[PDB]
RNA sequence: UAUUCUCAAACUUUAAAUAGGUAGGACGGCGCGGCUGCUUUGUUGAGCCGCGCCACGGAAUCAAGAGCUCCAAGUGGGCCAUUUUUGGUAAGCAGAACUGGCGAUGCGGGAUGAACCGGAAGCCGGGUUACGGUGCCAAACUGCGCGCUAACCUAGAUCCCACAAAGGGUGUUGGUCGAUUAAGACAGCAGCUGCCGAAUCAACUAGCCCCGAAAAUGGAUGGCGCUUAAGCGCGCGACCUACACCCGGCCGUCGGGGCAAGUGCCAGGCCCCGAUGAGUAGGAGGGCGCGGCGGUCGCUGCAAAACCUUGGGCGCGAGCCUGGGCGGAGCGGCCGUCGGUGCAGAUCUUGGUG
């Protein structure tokens, strides 16, 4: 509306990948979606029903409802000075289960056991991750040294493969 | 005692990896005003010549090279590559100095004067101490004379210090060669 | 003022001097400039 | 105790560098753990 | 370190005694910006 | 005619404001069949 | 059929940089039970509920704190710049994208300038700098070094920026490639050749300079001038220079703390500690001033009001207090309350006067 249709500017976004057209593999229809799961919205161009607006393509949201053929997804949308919680329904052909939280569950268990193993011995520790820190000092065994020097200029070589 | 430009050997390598646990070690002889700038120019060449960026490289050693005999006079040849306003060129220059640091300082000063080439547009390819009989430039040959003799045609008239400076004097300077 | 007069073994001192001297030789070592076949004459 | 530790670290680094030199290898110094940062530009025309 | 460093109020240094070279260029180019490694100490003397 | 100049600056004066997140979210718009059964389940809960 | 030159905003297999979304716990996890009309062949699932147990805070950095609501002003002509970018030969032209800037904002530099560089500001002392500078104008070197340039065209002289091109020079300075030469080159001289006895020839390249280069008031590296530059390129040391930074004083604002068997206080006060200060349109607070009214405390013929003054003092300020003079009959402070309550402008009104 107001100068732009629903699918305006979707020539590339909503087109199928090269040599990946035709029948949709059935693993898409065997996925299980639960409330609270995170899903990435990826519009399939072949399915014209229950397809989200182009804005939600490439966005990750949280599942808040499950129907026969579609899942309700909560997606953040920035409008001026506010973030809106947009609730949309999308057919499962356009959603992929996201691996954004794949490390959380396995990390909690490791932290829980590490704290438990430390509680029994009365040693207070921290399970927090840390970013890459500075490396310690070390010795490197001597080896043959290859000398690098600037190369004399040659005009004939100022072209891919030369002139 | 003090030089504008210092010579350094910089040694570095690519970070060890599972495929290459002992990557090749590269060394360069670079000229810079201090160690920090010597390291930066070392990674410039390794990035563009060996495809090893500093982000995936390792600095091993950096040592400053000092003239062996800073009291004698040597002839220094410098092979360099520089960028003009229209392209790149190669040239060979000769200098006479007590240390190669002074000869390199002369080279940068000359390139700025005769070619308007700034420091960052010059790459030093090679340096060497040339024996007198193998020099090529006449500006260096004419001083290879056991009986070198000439007067001071141009003198600078001035008091030893500004303490003896006066605006007015009773007589003009008396100068003779 | 009184002109009052070693912490390394004599053999150790000789090894230290040799190692440092050898390291200095590598510091001033130059490339052979053999990979620049088109500029052999110019590079000398 | 702290004063003694500072002197030992300074001499420890010197010994390791000399040890690597004697064996013909290299000793990579530990990467700096601490930085001091100074602001050198004013507060005018700041990108967000 | 986090608590000890945050406990310190940011240091209010003075204008450097002797001035700067060029704040608009990187220290590698002969300016004053960026990492100058151990040479930050030389600047700390003139600004403290 | 049109321009977005200064609009991001205006938005960031008091924004970007994220909505308040509560432990329990509204059930409006969810499957009525699921909601109706849930209401009965709570009714007979003991 | 196998090759080949060159291409695409409305072509594309492939495919960046930058930017975009989500997640990194106490709203977590596990165990045992329960509810249902939904779901399953199935207490099978789904969600929820109860009880018990565990949960060192589950990347970094910061956090002058976070959330919520009400009422309302002004605004809805914009402009400039780096970069991306459309129309146009182009425009100090027109139109978009991200950010900053001006507008609303002084201050130092750019001679001069809304936007360029630096940098944002209470009132001061000291110190040090930013950009920019150190021959005079003009605070700081005719400082210490190397080279280049010589302009008989007004040589040249600093981001934006106030212009210059193709093409040329046996001007001069560097460099690159090649050729020739003590077995004698080159020029001249001599009859391919002899004398000749030391360097010579050719092309290319790029610094400065010169040609190319024509406009109307007399004129503009800002001016004067400058050539062992005071020009150009690159250095070194010192020095000069902001309302910027640092230390100190004082004012305001904001935040924090102390003060009762009260020797106890305009507590609406006193004292102590920390940070901080730009402002048009606009909002609000605390104050100043004018004329009444209800009260209260006073002044005045031993001189009220008004007015005059090169008298003096207080307050950041609106203003206030007071000396002297003139004048000759009224006037003021304080609390509350009220209003036809504050002028430099309106081709403002009336009167007066240059
Ligand atoms: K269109
Ligand atoms: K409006
Ligand atoms: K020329
Ligand atoms: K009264
Ligand atoms: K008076
Ligand atoms: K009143
Ligand atoms: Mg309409
Ligand atoms: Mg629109
Ligand atoms: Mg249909
Ligand atoms: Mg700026
Ligand atoms: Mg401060
Ligand atoms: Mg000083
Ligand atoms: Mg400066
Ligand atoms: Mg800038
Ligand atoms: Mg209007
Ligand atoms: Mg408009
Ligand atoms: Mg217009
Ligand atoms: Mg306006
Ligand atoms: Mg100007
Ligand atoms: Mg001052
Ligand atoms: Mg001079
Ligand atoms: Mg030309
Ligand atoms: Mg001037
Ligand atoms: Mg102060
Ligand atoms: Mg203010
Ligand atoms: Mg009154
Ligand atoms: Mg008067
Ligand atoms: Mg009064
Ligand atoms: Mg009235
Ligand atoms: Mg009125
Ligand atoms: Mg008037
Ligand atoms: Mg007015
Ligand atoms: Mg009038
Ligand atoms: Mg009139
Ligand atoms: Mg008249």
């Amino acid at each position: 509306p107001a100068g732009h249709g629903l699918r305006s500017r979707t020539r590339d976004s909503f087109s199928r990948a090269f040599r990946k057209k035709g029948t949709i593999a059935l693993s898409t229809y065997l996925r299980i979606f639960k409330i609270g799961d995170y899903v990435d919205i990826k519009v399939n161009g072949a399915i014209h029903k229950g397809m989200p607006h182009k804005f939600y393509h490439g966005r990750t949201g949280r599942v808040w409802n499950v129907t026969k053929r579609a899942v309700g997804v909560e997606v953040n949308k920035q409008v001026r000075n506010k973030i809106l919680r947009k609730r949309i329904h999308v057919r499962i052909e356009h959603v992929q289960q996201s691996r954004c939280t794949e490390e959380v569950r396995e990390r909690i268990k490791k932290n829980d056991q590490l704290k438990a193993d430390a509680k029994a011995r009365g040693e207070v520790i921290s399970t927090k991750r840390q970013p890459l820190g500075p490396k310690p000092g070390f010795m490197v065994e001597g080896a043959t040294l290859e000398t690098v020097t600037p190369i004399p200029y040659d005009v004939v070589n100022d072209l891919k493969g030369g002139y | 005692v003090t030089y504008k430009f210092h010579q350094y050997q910089v040694v570095g390598r690519a970070l060890p990896s599972e495929n290459d646990e002992h990557p090749k070690i590269y060394r360069m002889k670079l000229w810079a005003t201090n160690e920090v700038r010597a390291k930066s120019k070392f990674w410039y060449f390794l990035r563009k010549l060996k495809k090893v960026k500093k982000s995936n490289g390792q600095m091993l050693a950096i040592n400053e090279i000092f003239e062996k005999y800073p009291t004698t006079i040597k002839n220094y040849g410098i092979w360099l590559r520089y960028q003009s306003r229209t392209g790149y060129h190669n040239m060979y220059k000769e200098y006479r100095d007590t240390t190669l640091n002074g000869a390199v300082e002369q080279m940068y000063t000359e390139m700025a004067s005769r070619h308007r080439v700034r420091h960052h547009c010059i790459q030093i390819i090679k340096t060497a101490t040339i024996p007198a009989k193998l020099c090529k430039r006449e500006s260096t040959k004419q001083f290879h004379d056991s009986k070198i003799k000439f007067p001071l045609v141009f003198k600078k008239v001035r008091p030893p210090s500004r303490k003896l400076k006066t605006t007015y004097k009773a007589t003009k300077p008396n100068l003779f060669m | 003022k009184e002109k009052l007069d070693h912490a390394i073994t004599k053999e150790e001192a000789s090894a230290i001097k040799g190692a440092s001297h050898s390291w200095y030789k590598t510091m001033i070592s130059d490339s052979d400039y053999a990979e620049f076949d088109n500029f052999t004459k110019w590079l000398g | 105790q702290y004063a003694k530790e500072y002197s030992e670290q300074e001499k420890e680094l010197i010994r390791l560098k000399r040890e690597a030199r004697l064996k013909g290898g290299f000793y990579v110094d530990p990467e700096a753990k601490l930085l001091f940062i100074i602001r050198i530009r004013g507060i005018n025309a700041m990108p967000p | 370190f986090k608590e000890a460093n945050n406990f310190l109020w940011p240091f209010q240094l003075k204008a450097p005694l002797g001035g700067l070279k060029k704040k608009r260029n990187h220290y590698v180019e002969g300016g004053d910006a960026g990492n100058r490694e151990n040479f930050i100490n030389e600047l700390i003397r003139r600004m403290n | 005619n049109h321009t977005a100049h200064n609009q991001s600056y205006k938005a960031h004066r008091n924004g970007i404001k994220k909505p308040k997140s509560h432990r329990h979210s509204s059930t409006k718009g969810m499957d009525p069949k699921f909601l109706r059964n849930q209401r009965y389940a709570r009714k007979h809960n003991k």
